[PDB]
């Protein structure tokens, strides 16, 4: 019931380490993929691993979206929700123009933007959760 | 890399049904989103696939009428196209890229040669 | 004076695992938080976990910000200062505009936006600190 | 000997998995590998890979003509750097309200994803996965 | 997790005073940020505090004339408001949201009723 | 923190050659990238060229390309830009400047300079 210097181990128990730790190989946490269409055609696509969520935002506008609307096709997922609002920065495909779409905890994300009818929202980031 | 290859186009009379196929060269298929894009005007998305049929996205105008779908076992990807319309006439063409929720013919890294799709009124 | 395999315990020292190291459970470093008026009534707060940092834009611009302008009313404090200076790419509420703000070394923020007046700044996303 | 110890500075070799919870009270450090060069038109694109996680940075300054959604052809992303998913950096032009993005695919060769344009100073921070 | 209620507007002429009060039931009160906006069609933000009081943010408009204060112990936010001018005059409310550096209403979560305000000569 | 002392600059004919020099007064000089700005239409400082810590990276302004040619040496603490081809455009006023990254091309994003010297071309 020892862990040691060599070998591949499995160790339980809440293990908190009070010095420096180093790992020059790997290191895997706990990962799940959502994705899903919130509405008006734009797609948001997750994955979280640990305390930080992945995202990139796809699809394209395919009706009107009103300016400071809620996306009611599809929530982002409550094990995807952060514990307070986020706001992901996108561009649109073609010329300078960007918006945002604000994730709060409920997962009703909504469009920040002016209201649009078409385009194509994209951009890669993070934002945290619990 | 894909070699892709599509068949199954032709006539249809409208409110009739067509089934088309992508075949690939390779088994490397099943790591690549797949899209029916088609040309009748510039190239327009009709329906994506992400590489384990998992996820399906849509264009509004062939919504609950156009079904793709994937067979990676065989290294192809269907677009089974029912209550046709003459607004479906064009190339119809299959790409194959790094993600279903990308949209655009830019968005896609390899293309099949086409097969013509003709809906009479 | 053994690291068991079962057990809540603590363990001193520097430790290197040379391997791969897997994680199940959470994995939580320590965390501090700062917020503050940068100037031009724009507000950085902010969230350190190991070497990234957390930010979030807030508050409203309530005057003149001119452009490539340093915001003067608050610095960041050195402990979330970065190495390298970073760009944060924001976008204003209600229409298609961008952007970004830098945080240099110093912590001397500067407005990357053409010279404003007005407007509801938002953006949620990571900055390393090395 | 061979044991992991509660005190002293130690190495340990091999596969660790941790069923539970992991709290590091002092520094975890990864290693780091970089990576920078012109993609294309003026463009400088500095990549830090740390983990699952690259970091980015836009250099440079538009110097030639860039047209809309075209490939940047000087300099394609190292398959180290490479993503499995395309992604999507947003960055944005000093001076303006001006934003763009550039893809990087899983192949490396990045997109310009702005209009086209021949000028400006694009800047950007920000992350992509890697795996 | 709050039910606010908001107490007690009022009459005051040009350069007088008047406090503003907001009460909640729970004593989770302590776990939101709180914000005073007004309303003369669309509500702006006049102040905001943290959880903890650590931290206020003001409009540039009220600044050095108004004051937001709370207290933890009786589930209290308050709005001092001195040398009143007519541009005050409207219906004031009190939100409870996660964090004072958010100035929209959208951005907070809990709402009390209003209370008139109004400012004469 | 470093102190930089540039020389070299000069009258030179159109389509002569020159070489500038800045020299760091620290062995610190290898932790910053290296670059050099001048006053051309005047008076912004416009970046002409680049370097990264090791030399491993540089970067020009296109108008300099196949005339300039930026580089260092680390162990004399000392970057160099050698102007070839001399052109009435180069006439200016240029700038050694110290910073933590060679892609970065505007004077802000440098942390420590250089006097600046003359080169007059004709």
């Amino acid at each position: 019931n020892v862990v040691h210097k060599t070998g591949d181990e499995t160790i339980a128990g809440k293990k908190t380490f009070t010095g420096n730790v180093e790992v020059n190989g790997s290191l895997t946490l706990p990962t799940k993929s959502w994705s899903g269409e919130l509405g008006g055609g734009i797609i948001l696509s997750l994955r979280k691993k640990g305390t930080t969520v992945e995202y990139s935002i796809g699809g394209e506008i395919s009706s009107s979206i009103l300016a400071n609307s809620n996306l009611v096709n599809r929530s982002v997922p409550n094990e995807f929700c952060p514990r307070n609002r986020c706001s992901l920065v996108g561009h649109m495909v073609g010329g300078w123009n960007a918006f945002h779409i604000d994730i709060p905890s409920s997962g009703v994300c909504q469009w920040f933007g002016p209201t649009a009818s078409s385009g194509t929202p994209r951009g890669t980031g993070t934002y945290p959760i619990d | 890399q894909v070699q892709l290859v599509e068949s199954g186009g032709g006539l249809v009379q409208a409110g009739g049904s067509l089934r088309l196929s992508c075949a690939a060269s390779e088994s490397t298929f099943s790591n690549y989103a797949m899209g029916w894009f088609r040309q009748a005007p510039e190239r327009e998305f009709v329906a994506t696939i992400s590489q384990t049929g998992s996820h399906t996205y849509y264009r509004n105008s062939v919504k609950g009428r156009f079904t793709i779908s994937r067979d990676n076992a065989k290294n192809t990807v269907y677009l089974q196209m029912n209550n046709m319309k003459p607004e479906d006439t064009a190339v119809y063409y299959c790409a194959a890229g790094d993600n279903y929720y990308y949209t655009r013919t830019y968005e896609y890294d390899y293309w099949g040669q086409g097969t013509q799709v003709t809906v009479s009124s």
